[PDB]
Order: C-alpha cells, then sequence, then structure tokens
C-alpha cells in the first residue's frame, strides 16, 4: 500500500482483444505523457489477452488517468485502471 | 476535528430542514466557544474563502452565532478583515473576492452595518485613481465591488443611495476609459451574433444596471437568513475597522481579464423554465455558483455531477442548459481551462448517466450549435472542441447524425466546418480502426475520412534500382534482418554517394520501414541503433534531415510521427529547436494547418519547460555551482526555442502579407486565420514563461515597425497583465 502510493504505473483491464498499443497511447495520453506501454499477450500464441500496463512520467498524470480514464470506453468496452506496484518481466502474459 | 466536520458538512443531505440544522449548529458552536473560540474562528474564515457556493448558508450561521454572542461576531469580523488583507498580500485575489462577498452578504444578516461596506467600496473604487498601476489591478477592485452587488445591492442603496450613486458615477467613468486590447485574444467567437462574447466588466456592469433599474430585486439567490428575520436585526450590527487596499508592488500579480462565454438564451429551451437573460445578475450568480461547485469537486467526477444537478435556487431555472453552458465555458476558456481538459469529457458522461432522459438532448442541441458557429470560433477552442467531441463519440459507439452537417461538403476544405469534420474523424480513427470509422459516416462524407495509415518505403518493391543509394539500402535491409550491429551499419553506410543527406535517407527509410509494425518495434529500433542516429544527426542540418525523412516515410500516420518525434527528443537524437524549424519547413507546408502539427510543437515546448522546472527543482533543494550554471543554460535553450518559433511565425506571416499585397488578394484567408491564431496560441498556452522575454521580444521581434496584423497579437498578449 506504501508502494501503490508512489507508483506512476497503471494496470488496465477488460480491454478488447482487438485493442492495440496505439489506441491505448491515444486514450491515455489525454491525462499526460506516457513513458511506456506493455500489452498483455497469450503465453503461447503471443496474442492479446485483454490487459496492459501504462507507465506515466509523473504521478499527477497517472492520477488523472485514474480519475477520468478509468470507467470509460475503449473499443466500446468499459475499461478499468488500478494502481500497480510496477511492471516485472514476465507479467505481460 | 469534530467541529470542522459539523461546519464543513452543514447544509448537505439531511432529514431536518436547513433552518433547523443552522439553528442547531449555532448553539453547538456557542457552547464550544469558551474552549474553541480560536478554532471556530479559523474554520469560519476557511469556509468563507473555500466554499463560496455555500455563501448564504455560512453567513446565516455567523449571523445566528453573532446573535448569541455579539463579541464573537466582532472578533470574527475583525479576523475576516485580517484574512482579506493577507489574501491580497499573497496575491490570492480570487479567494479575496469570496471574502469580500461574504462580508457583503453579512450586511443582509445584519452582522455588518451597510455604511461599513459602502465605505469599503469607496476605497475599492478609488484604486481606479491610483497612478502608474496595471489596469488589471484597478479592474479587480472594481470587480470585487460590482460582483458583490447581486447579494448586497438592495441593502446598500436603501441605506446610502446618494453615496452609492457617487461610487457608480466614478465606476462608470473608469469603465469608459479602460483599454480593450485584450478582447480579441480572449473571445471564443468574434461574431456578434447570435451572442456577443462580452468583456467581463462591461457585461457585469450591464447586469448591475438592469438590477438597479429593477429596483435591486433579483429572484434567484437563496437567502436562509430571511427565515430568521425576527432573530437577525440591526441592533446586532458591527462597524468595520478601516480598510486600506494594499499598494501596488513589484511582486504584485493580478488576475487576467476575461470574456464571458455565451451560447444559450431562453428561445433554446421553450419547454422549460424561462432562462435568465445575459444581462441579469441571476445568470451571473448561477454560472458563478456552478463554476465554484466544479472547482470544489473536479477531482471526484461522480460527486461533481451530483452537486451540479442538485444546485438549488429560489425560483425554477433550466438547470441542464446552465450546467452544459458552464462546462463549455470552462473547456473553451482562454487562455486555459481551469482544469485538465479530459475531466470535462468524463463529467458530461457522468451527467448523462444521472439525467439520461434530458441531459443528452441538451448536449446534442449544444453540439449542433457549436458546429454551426464554427466560422469565427478561435482555433485554440476548436482543437478542444475536436478533442472533446471525438472522445465523446467513442463513448457512444461513434453515433452521430452527420447529415445535419452536410453544409460542410460544398465549402473550401480549409474552411472551419469541413476541417473540423476531418480532424474529428482523424481523432476517432486513432481510437478505432480505419474501415470502422470510414463506415460511421454517410457516403457523401467518405472523402473527409482519414487516409489509411500506411508506411511509405522509397526503396521497396516498386522503386527503380536507378535511385541514389538503391544498392546501399538493399544491403541495409539484410543487415538489419540479420540483427547486425551499429558498427556493421556504419560500415555499410560508407558505400553511400554524397553531412551526407543520402546516408540519413537510406538509413532512416530502411530502418523505419522494417519496424513499421508497431510503436514498440519502432521505439526499440530507435534504441538499438541510437548510436547511428546521434552520429548522422550531430549537426543541426542532420537533425532536420532525419525529421524530414521520417516525415516522408510516415506522412500518412500522424500519430506515429508524433511518438517518434517525442522519442527522438527524449533520447536527444534531435533537439527542440530542430523540431521548431522542421514545423515551419517547406516539406510540411501542405500540412501546416493540421492539428497534429501543433500537437507535436506544443508537446515539444512542454518537454523543454518541464526540463527547466526539473533542474530548477534540483538547484532549489541543493540550496551547487555545477547546477546554477546548468539552470541558466537550460533557460537559455528555452528562451531560444521561443525566439525561433516567433521568428518563423513572423517570417511566414510577412511572406503571406507581401504575397497578398503583391497579388492584390485579401489577407483574410482560411490559411491565415489558422496561422495567426496558432501564433496567438503560443502566447496563450505559455504566457507565464513568455512574459520573461518581454524586453527582448519588443526590441528584436515584435517591433513598432512590424505589420500591425502581427504586432497586434503581441500587443494583445501584453494587455493580459497591463
Amino acid at each position: 500500500e506504501k508502494l501503490l502510493k508512489k507508483s506512476c504505473t497503471l494496470y488496465v483491464g477488460n480491454l478488447s482483444f482487438y485493442t492495440t498499443e496505439e489506441q491505448i497511447y491515444e486514450l491515455f495520453s489525454k491525462s499526460g505523457d506516457i513513458k511506456k506501454i506493455i500489452m498483455g499477450l497469450d503465453k503461447m500464441k503471443k496474442t492479446a489477452c485483454g490487459f496492459c500496463f501504462v507507465e506515466y512520467y509523473s504521478r499527477a498524470d497517472a492520477e488523472n488517468a485514474m480519475r477520468y480514464i478509468n470507467g470509460t470506453r475503449l473499443d466500446d468496452r468499459i475499461i478499468r485502471t488500478d494502481w500497480d506496484a510496477g511492471f516485472k518481466e514476465g507479467r505481460q502474459y | 476535528d469534530h467541529l470542522e466536520s459539523l461546519i464543513c458538512k452543514v447544509g448537505e443531505k439531511s432529514a431536518c430542514s436547513l433552518e433547523s440544522n443552522l439553528e442547531g449548529l449555532a448553539g453547538v458552536l456557542e457552547a464550544d466557544l469558551p474552549n474553541y473560540k480560536s478554532k471556530i474562528l479559523r474554520l469560519l474564515c476557511t469556509v468563507a474563502r473555500l466554499l463560496p457556493e455555500k455563501l448564504t448558508i455560512y453567513t446565516t450561521l455567523v449571523g445566528l452565532l453573532n446573535a448569541r454572542n455579539y463579541n464573537f461576531g466582532g472578533e470574527f469580523v475583525e479576523a475576516m478583515i485580517r484574512q482579506l488583507k493577507e489574501s491580497l498580500k499573497a496575491n490570492n485575489y480570487n479567494e479575496a473576492v469570496y471574502l469580500v462577498r461574504f462580508l457583503s452578504d453579512l450586511v443582509n444578516c445584519h452582522v455588518i452595518a451597510a455604511p461599513s461596506m459602502v465605505a469599503m467600496f469607496e476605497n475599492f473604487v478609488s484604486v481606479t485613481q491610483e497612478e502608474d498601476v496595471p489596469q488589471v489591478r484597478r479592474d479587480w477592485y472594481v470587480y470585487a465591488f460590482l460582483s458583490s452587488l447581486p447579494w448586497v445591492g438592495k441593502e446598500l442603496y436603501e441605506k446610502k443611495d446618494a453615496e452609492m450613486d457617487r461610487i457608480f458615477a466614478n465606476t462608470e467613468s473608469y469603465l469608459k476609459r479602460r483599454q480593450k486590447t485584450h478582447v480579441p485574444m480572449l473571445q471564443v467567437w468574434t461574431a456578434d451574433k447570435p451572442h456577443p462574447q462580452e468583456e467581463y466588466l462591461d457585461c457585469l456592469w450591464a447586469q448591475i444596471q438592469k438590477l438597479k433599474k429593477d429596483r435591486w430585486q433579483e429572484r434567484h439567490i437563496l437567502r436562509p437568513y430571511l427565515a430568521f428575520d425576527s432573530i437577525l436585526c440591526e441592533a446586532l450590527q458591527h462597524n468595520l475597522p478601516p480598510f486600506t487596499p494594499p499598494p501596488h508592488t513589484e511582486d504584485s500579480v493580478y488576475p487576467m481579464p476575461r470574456v464571458i462565454f455565451r451560447m444559450f438564451d431562453y428561445t433554446d429551451d421553450p419547454e422549460g423554465p424561462v432562462m435568465p437573460g445575459s444581462h441579469s445578475v441571476e445568470r451571473f450568480v448561477i454560472e458563478e455558483n456552478l463554476h465554484c461547485i466544479i472547482k470544489s469537486h473536479w477531482k471526484e467526477r461522480k460527486t461533481c455531477a451530483a452537486q451540479l444537478v442538485s444546485y438549488p435556487g429560489k425560483n425554477k431555472i433550466p438547470l441542464n442548459y446552465h450546467i452544459v453552458e458552464v462546462i463549455f465555458a470552462e473547456l473553451f476558456q482562454l487562455p486555459a481551462p481551469p482544469h485538465i481538459d479530459v475531466m470535462y469529457t468524463t463529467l458530461l458522461i457522468e451527467l448523462c448517466k444521472l439525467q439520461p432522459g434530458s441531459l443528452p438532448q441538451v448536449l446534442a442541441q449544444a453540439t449542433e450549435m457549436l458546429y454551426m458557429r464554427l466560422d469565427t470560433m478561435n482555433t485554440t477552442c476548436v482543437d478542444r472542441f475536436i478533442n472533446w467531441f471525438s472522445h465523446h463519440l467513442s463513448n457512444f459507439q461513434f453515433r452521430w447524425s452527420w447529415e445535419d452537417w452536410s453544409d460542410c461538403l460544398s465549402q473550401d476544405p480549409e474552411s472551419p466546418k469541413p476541417k473540423f469534420v476531418r480532424e474529428v474523424l482523424e481523432k476517432c480513427m486513432r481510437l478505432s480502426y480505419h474501415q470502422r470509422i470510414l463506415d460511421i459516416v454517410p457516403p457523401t462524407f467518405s472523402a473527409l475520412c482519414p487516409s489509411n495509415p500506411t508506411c511509405i518505403y522509397k526503396y521497396g518493391d516498386e522503386s527503380s534500382n536507378s535511385l541514389p543509394g538503391h544498392s546501399v539500402a538493399l544491403c541495409l535491409a539484410v543487415a538489419f534482418k540479420s540483427k547486425a550491429t551499429n558498427d556493421e551499419i556504419f560500415s555499410i553506410l560508407k558505400d553511400v554517394p554524397n553531412f551526407n543527406p543520402l546516408k540519413i535517407e537510406v538509413f532512416v527509410q530502411t530502418l523505419l520501414h522494417l519496424a513499421a509494425k508497431s510503436f514498440s518495434h519502432s521505439f526499440s529500433a530507435l534504441a538499438k541503433f541510437h548510436e547511428v542516429f546521434k552520429t548522422l544527426a550531430e549537426s543541426d542540418e542532420g537533425k532536420l534531415h532525419v525529421l524530414r525523412v521520417m516525415f516522408e516515410v510516415w506522412r500518412n500516420h500522424p500519430q506515429m510521427i508524433a511518438v517518434l518525434v517525442d522519442k527522438m527528443i527524449r533520447t536527444q537524437i534531435v533537439d527542440c529547436a530542430a523540431v521548431a524549424n522542421w514545423i515551419f519547413s517547406s516539406e510540411l507546408s501542405r500540412d501546416f494547418t493540421r492539428l497534429f502539427v501543433w500537437e507535436i510543437l506544443h508537446s515539444t515546448i512542454r518537454k523543454m519547460n518541464k526540463h527547466v522546472l526539473k533542474i530548477q527543482k534540483e538547484l532549489e533543494e541543493a540550496k551547487i555551482e555545477r547546477l546554477q550554471e546548468k539552470v541558466e543554460s537550460a533557460q537559455s535553450e528555452q528562451k531560444n526555442l521561443f525566439l525561433v518559433i516567433f521568428q518563423r511565425f513572423i517570417m511566414i506571416l510577412t511572406e503571406h502579407l507581401v504575397r497578398c499585397e503583391t497579388d492584390g488578394t485579401s489577407v483574410l484567408t482560411p490559411w491565415y486565420k489558422n496561422c495567426i491564431e496558432r501564433l496567438q496560441q503560443i502566447f496563450l498556452q505559455h504566457h507565464q514563461i513568455i512574459q520573461q522575454y518581454m524586453v527582448t521580444l519588443e526590441n528584436l521581434l515584435f517591433t513598432a515597425e512590424l505589420d500591425p496584423h502581427i504586432l497586434a497579437v503581441f500587443q494583445q498578449f501584453c494587455a493580459l497583465q497591463a
């Protein structure tokens, strides 16, 4: 809980399987500058499984994403954002 | 901590009436006076300046408490005057206005004698007499006074009509001699119809005039204290300690002038309550209170929507229209919205969920109106309109009755309406897929849809082997595929026949074409061969050529161009100045008025600004000599970035003007409107930073000789703090 409060990384869920890294850049860039995005893939086919990580350069931008992007639509699906301790190699599957 | 909760939450949801909660809280605060008089006074002074939307609820409380303890009321009134002086000293003019309004309304509660406020306002208005002080200083004191009148105007005129008329005469003569140079730079629309966008003081003045003409009677403001007419009386009044407005100093920062956003009138809502006119104080109070409600809850979109919708009034009003108008007034406010743009988009969605059967129709009606008034809407506002509307659409399956906008089809593509439609479809595509967006519009609109974002390879399966560096590119292609190293690529590039402009072209063309699968591949590619880039783009001419070649490859994919430019800046492959020069280059000439261009420029300026703040924050903490020099060097690159941009603007605008005079054609073309307002936008989005360059700008760039079309934009910028 002490970590989640300094993080600039959001875990995004309920993404459609057809959602791309570019669409996520367009949407999440509305709250601030994105440092990096890592899409979640199938451990076998290497195909999207409905989630991703969004890292912002500043805490303020990630908070505005949690305030205004969370709960809105992308590819007509209501998406969810949650604070995340940070990406770790392997968690993209 | 208990009192703070009772005070802050008083007036919210409850089973007991407000009058019952107020009277109750009053007794609770009195009993706790002997032990928490100092705390209670602090909390009451806090709510006075932080919760202006609850003005009359707290002034009633203070009145009920003053009626139980006259001395307490005296110390509070004294503490308020103290706070006001403090707020003014800390340049918190916005909060100062709320305190002044609170003292004013206290007159109605009979906590403060009317002559005390009349006296205070005479002093306020005299500021318009001070010499060699900013018009924005004089303006504020006049605004603090006039904006308090909807609440205390009747009580003051019945007590000191003669003294009040004198003040008005002096107020009017000052308003008549104010400069309006800033107006053109702050209006959302320049057209007079259907609604003039009025300078805030002229508008407020007209509203006060009408109120006076109406014998100071207004029908909107909720006055809880009227319910205690038997408990609140003159016998309990206090006289205010003399008040001297703090003199103008070097560190004095005053609010910028404003223009009143206006789009609705009662004929837009024939089936609902009659909408208060533009020149009635009721309209002013309604918007002022709705703006404050957002200011208090912008962070909580759900709570913000609930608070807006539950806004109470003495009489019925078409609240949904007032809410929508206030949200657009904030989003389109110049220079900038009070809060982050995206918040407004989500707020409107939350409002639609809360009032599904009425708000959507109003928003739809408003959207149609905004489109129809596009011809004179300022470019900075148009971008926000484009971004809001496209985002909104993606939240409602991109459904829209485009046929209503069929009038854009037969106009010059560069015109506001058709350009608006194309930019919107471009943004929608970024949140969707090409064929999908191509399909949401009617057949007659297909030509306005964005082109398929495909990569363009100069040395691919189509070009002639007779192209300079053809054979070289061929080797680069296989080299990258075999996961070669920088050294390898460095060797291959030597076969390039001539800063070698061809080395860059074959390298950029090939490398990008191979990583054209996604943003990730492209980014990683920029990382892998980062050494190659920094070497080829060592000179300014090299950084400009990299950008030029990158554009020739990705011109059909604006978003790709933006993310690549941002990466090249952050990894220092190119610098901000190179991007600024690239923006005004001949290659981008046909795309100059497109949104993405300005998005890249501002995103580039922002990175420079944040870089300056970063170093400043560091030198701040470590206070060593190795930084004080780093700061002044970064601030040097920042200042130079702005000088180059202004330089290029003056250059292309002068060229345009000379060309028009040469050919005898009019200067007012769609290209021009866009170019002159983009210059305006530079000053608007970064006025704080640019004010540091005044002396330089006045002597080197925006000189007295400069064609007035261009110099005026600079003079308008100057007026924001004059």
